[PDB]
């Protein structure tokens, strides 16, 4: 019943204080526990801390030196705030909602037991790249079809040239158009830029029916409609 | 770091969980997908959320002793994920990282003919005084391809650049892979072949300057 | 003695009760040593200061181990008197422990006696017929301890989980010391429960009966012990084989006016010295397994103040 | 290498006899107390 939804930069400088905020939709935020993970590229996935109901927060002993979590309360909203970010902090952030449990093994008089917690809800996720680099915006390049199978079905795409930062995001026909759709993972050329494809595969009878491929990069701010045509 | 995992499609699998327990222990199962959104299977042992199948189970310590197996019935192809296995125990304190990440692979998936599509350089990029082809690889399975390119005849083997082979919805694969070349040498060549090797079949596309 | 805690990782409260020692020891041959490590209760070595520490008994006395086949749980004994001799039975259930008998009978031996080694809590004791009955010297004088007797014995259970292991390590030639290996499974606390309505029944016909010396409308109360030696603020016994102390502020810790169970946290010793001669001291081999016994708590030793206060003890 | 040990010394502790007295066996004869005889 809980919807989340992450929203950060996707980029910062380094030694900066990375910011990112998870809206939530489903209830309110001071009856269930919170908190932020981190997946970075090559090693798995790091709990990095966490903040309570009741207004408390935990961190990761190795990032606690950098690390701060709040809550807002008149927005339905948690921030993260990172400070002297470097190379490694470069990651795609989840924030999740949390229960404490407590697991009991003996005499509740004694002690003898210990709170666990598990995460149920997850968000999406906000990627976040740290460099020194600048941004830089998409260039979009119609790809025409071939006049490519026998006859009907056909392709046609659009070409995202270099830029920088991933991601990008790719529609057609402000989203009217979703049948064979394809869009393909982006490469990092030598220049250290990223250039994706998106693919359409459409019949060859409906061939003008005006296919408009809008692309967005949000570091950019960068919102470009491009038309095709053979 | 990640271990790997093989199991048949539709038989049974138990995940084994790494650095096993020493006291009582409520452990978790989450399943993740690269770069989706992590879903938990199991907070507590034998508990699980609703709106997860009856298909995932975990293993409850009713006596000490008892090892944490995620046991999948009925394995497809979408259980196929990364598993963490986070661990809490009496013994020790607060665990920060969670278990070592599991790479569940599902076997025998039928294998699928790559469906590919050569681009040439278009008008408003050649424009730049640039080209770049573009060799795009969908639906094909298993995700091991080699990508060549011809001019001609004679292999380019220069300004290739291709991605590693990464899952789309289909449960299939998808791949590209760029040509950077100057329009004149585009023109000079009569046409441009790209080549995708997939297990012991090969398909090529060629296109030429109109 | 190299010491260090065993990282209960949780807060860090009970790491010292419980400790792993490691050290260089002689083997059997003379020119050749060894370096062994073991598990030490909190209440068997004291620091130097690091973590340097060093067994109590070695600035005080000397020290030897129990041979670990003789079994300190105690048997019935018959005490009997030779030819031209006999024992005397009083057979009054009233009896005040002193004065004439009007009812005696005569005996060779005497009925199987238990020698439970116990503290403010008589265990496994001889139960009152009827009534419960006080006896002291001069129950007047506050430094003459009080027998209480019991006629509805109130059970114990005392209990110590903690898995522990034996290891066998060769001292000399002939000679093979038995130290704590490990703990197998949880780290828990040893503790005796009792029955909580069982005790106020008993405490209650306790006091009916101490206000026939001291008034019905004289208020006394209890407490727990006014201090001394450890032997004597707590409750000391001998379970299974090895040595309990229990604190017993949760049995004596109510105030009785004129007209579910509780648990006690123990402890565990096996350094222990004789109660008359200090400069001999025994360690108890420890017990494999966990530890677990069940007794009959029929008697009492307590002790006045100078309303009124009355604090157990009696060492 | 050379090395040795006695082969009571992982097994029991070791006493010389005295070397005074002598273990050669002398006659030995066996009675019994007033009121008891031997048969
Ligand atoms: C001397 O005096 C002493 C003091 O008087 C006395 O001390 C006593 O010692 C004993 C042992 O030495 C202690 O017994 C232990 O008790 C533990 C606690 O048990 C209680 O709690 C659980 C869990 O409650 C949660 O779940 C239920 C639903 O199941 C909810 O309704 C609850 O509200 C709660 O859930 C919410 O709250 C949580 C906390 O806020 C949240 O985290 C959670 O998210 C929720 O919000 C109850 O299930 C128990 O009920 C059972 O007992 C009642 C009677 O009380 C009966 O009607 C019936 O039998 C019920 O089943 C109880 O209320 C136990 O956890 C513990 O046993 C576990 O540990 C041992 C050792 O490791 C394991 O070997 C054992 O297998 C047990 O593990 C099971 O349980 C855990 C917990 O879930 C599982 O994770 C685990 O996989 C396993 O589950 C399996 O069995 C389940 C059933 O048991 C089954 O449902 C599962 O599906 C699975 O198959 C141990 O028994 C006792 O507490 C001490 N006394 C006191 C007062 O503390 C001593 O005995 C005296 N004598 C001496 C020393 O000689
Ligand atoms: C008061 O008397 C009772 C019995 O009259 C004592 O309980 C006894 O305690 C001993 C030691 O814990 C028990 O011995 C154990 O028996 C089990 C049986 O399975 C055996 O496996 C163990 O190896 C060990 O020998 C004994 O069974 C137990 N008696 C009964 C009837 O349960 C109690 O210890 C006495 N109290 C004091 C303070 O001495
Ligand atoms: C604890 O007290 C109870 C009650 O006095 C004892 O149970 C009695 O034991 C005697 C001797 O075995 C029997 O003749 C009685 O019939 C028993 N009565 C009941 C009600 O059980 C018990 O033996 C005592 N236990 C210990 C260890 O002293
Ligand atoms: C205490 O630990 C010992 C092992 O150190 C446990 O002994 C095992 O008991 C099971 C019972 O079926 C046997 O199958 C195993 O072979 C035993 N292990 C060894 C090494 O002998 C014992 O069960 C533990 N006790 C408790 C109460 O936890
Ligand atoms: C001490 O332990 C004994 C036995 O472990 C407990 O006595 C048991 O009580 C239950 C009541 O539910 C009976 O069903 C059993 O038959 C009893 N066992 C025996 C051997 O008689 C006793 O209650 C415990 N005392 C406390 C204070 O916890
Ligand atoms: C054990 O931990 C306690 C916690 O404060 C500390 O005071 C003590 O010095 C520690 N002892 C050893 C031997 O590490
Ligand atoms: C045993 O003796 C050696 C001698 O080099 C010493 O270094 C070591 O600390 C001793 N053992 C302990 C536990 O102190
Ligand atoms: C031995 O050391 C303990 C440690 O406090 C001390 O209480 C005791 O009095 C000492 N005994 C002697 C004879 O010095
Ligand atoms: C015990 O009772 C007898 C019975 O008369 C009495 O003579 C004696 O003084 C009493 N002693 C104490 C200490 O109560
Ligand atoms: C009992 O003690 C009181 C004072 O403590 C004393 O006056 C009295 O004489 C004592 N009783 C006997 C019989 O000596
Ligand atoms: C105390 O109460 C008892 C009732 O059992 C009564 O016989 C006795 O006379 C009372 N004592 C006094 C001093 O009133
Ligand atoms: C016994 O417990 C009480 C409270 O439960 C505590 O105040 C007291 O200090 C304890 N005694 C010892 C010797 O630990
Ligand atoms: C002792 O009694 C007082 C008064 O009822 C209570 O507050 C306290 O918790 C009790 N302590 C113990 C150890 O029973
Ligand atoms: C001592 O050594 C001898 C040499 O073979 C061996 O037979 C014997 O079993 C050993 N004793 C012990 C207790 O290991």
């Amino acid at each position: 019943q809980v919807q989340l939804q992450e929203s950060g930069p996707g980029l910062v400088r380094p030694s900066e204080t990375l910011s990112v905020t998870c809206i939530v939709s489903g209830g309110s935020i001071s009856n269930y526990y919170w908190t932020w993970i981190r997946q970075s590229p090559g090693k798995g996935l790091e709990w990095i801390g966490y903040i309570s109901d009741r207004e408390t927060t935990t961190y990761n002993p190795s990032l606690n030196s950098r690390a701060v979590i709040s809550r807002d309360t008149s927005k339905n909203q948690l921030s993260l705030q990172l400070r002297s970010v470097t190379t490694a902090d470069t990651a795609i952030y989840f924030c999740a909602t949390a229960r404490r449990g407590q697991r009991i093994y003996g005499v509740v008089s004694f002690g003898e037991f210990f709170y666990y917690y598990y995460m149920d809800v997850w968000g999406k996720g906000t990627a976040v790249t740290v460099s020194s680099a600048s941004t830089k915006g998409p260039s979009v390049f119609p790809l025409a079809p071939s006049s490519s199978t026998s006859g009907g079905t056909a392709a046609l795409g659009c070409l995202v040239k270099d830029y920088f930062p991933e991601p990008v995001t790719v529609s057609w026909n402000s989203g009217a158009l979703t049948s064979g759709v394809h869009t393909f993972p982006a490469v990092l050329q030598s220049s250290g830029l990223y250039s994706l494809s998106s693919v359409v595969t459409v019949p060859s009878s409906s061939l003008t029916q005006t296919y408009i491929c809008n692309v967005n990069h949000k570091p950019s701010n960068t919102k470009v409609d491009k038309k095709v045509e053979p | 770091y990640v271990s790997p995992l093989s199991v048949a499609l539709g038989e049974t699998a138990r995940i084994s969980c790494g650095r096993q327990a020493l006291g009582s222990r409520a452990v978790q199962w989450y399943q993740h997908k690269p770069g989706q959104a992590p879903i938990l299977l199991i907070y507590n042992n034998q508990d699980r959320p609703s709106g997860i199948p009856e298909r995932f189970s975990g293993t409850p310590d009713i006596n000490f002793g008892t090892t944490a197996t995620l046991t999948i019935s009925g394995v497809e192809v979408g259980d196929e994920a990364d598993y963490y296995c986070h661990m809490w125990d009496s013994r020790s304190g607060f665990s920060w990282s969670f278990g070592g990440a599991t790479r569940l692979t599902v076997l025998s998936q039928p294998k699928a003919a790559p469906s590919v599509t050569l681009f040439p350089p278009s008008s408003e990029e050649l424009q730049a005084n640039k080209a770049t082809l573009v060799c795009l690889i969908s639906d094909f399975y298993p995700g091991a391809v080699t990508v060549a390119w011809k001019a001609d005849s004679s292999p380019v083997k220069a300004g290739v650049e291709t991605t590693t082979p990464s899952k789309q919805s289909n449960n299939k694969y998808a791949a590209s892979s760029y040509l950077s070349l100057t329009p004149e040498q585009w023109k000079s060549h009569k046409s441009y072949s790209c080549q995708v090797t997939h297990e012991g079949s090969t398909v090529e596309k060629t296109v030429a300057p109109t | 003695l190299q010491c260090t805690n065993v990282t209960n990782n949780i807060t860090d409260d009970m790491r010292g009760e419980l400790k792993n020692c490691s050290f260089n020891m002689t083997t059997e041959l003379r020119d050749k040593k060894q370096k062994v490590y073991s598990l030490f209760y909190r209440l068997d070595v004291v620091q130097i200061n690091n973590k340097e520490y060093r067994l109590i008994n070695c600035n005080t006395s000397a020290i030897t181990q129990a041979c670990p086949k003789v079994s300190f749980e105690p048997i019935p004994i018959h005490y009997c008197a030779p030819a031209g001799f006999a024992i005397l039975k009083c057979k009054d259930k009233k009896f005040n422990g002193t004065g004439p008998c009007p009812s005696v009978s005569t005996v060779q031996c005497t009925h199987g006696i238990k020698p439970v080694v116990s503290t403010q809590l008589l265990l496994n004791g001889s139960l009152a017929e009827e009534e419960v009955i006080i006896r002291s010297e001069n129950i007047t004088n506050n430094a003459k301890n009080i027998l209480v007797q019991l006629n509805t014995p109130v059970q114990i259970n005392c209990t110590r989980p903690n898995n522990n292991t034996v290891k066998s390590i060769r001292i000399g030639p002939g000679q093979w010391f038995y130290y704590t290996g490990d703990i197998i499974g949880d780290i828990r606390q040893a503790h005796c429960n009792v029955s909580k309505a069982t005790w106020n029944e008993t405490l209650g016909k306790v006091v009916k009966q101490l206000r026939k010396h001291f008034g019905n409308n004289t208020i006394i109360r209890f407490a727990n012990s006014s201090g001394g030696d450890l032997e004597v603020t707590t409750h000391s016994f001998n379970c299974g084989g090895e040595f309990f102390y229990c604190n017993t502020s949760g049995l004596f810790n109510s105030t009785w006016i004129s007209n579910d169970s509780i648990t006690l946290p123990c402890r565990i010793k096996q350094i222990i010295n004789m109660w008359q001669r200090i400069g001999q001291a025994m360690y108890a081999p420890p017990i494999q397994g966990v530890i677990r016994c069940v007794s009959n708590i029929t008697g009492l030793i307590l002790t006045r103040d100078g309303t009124e206060t009355f604090r157990p003890g009696g060492g």
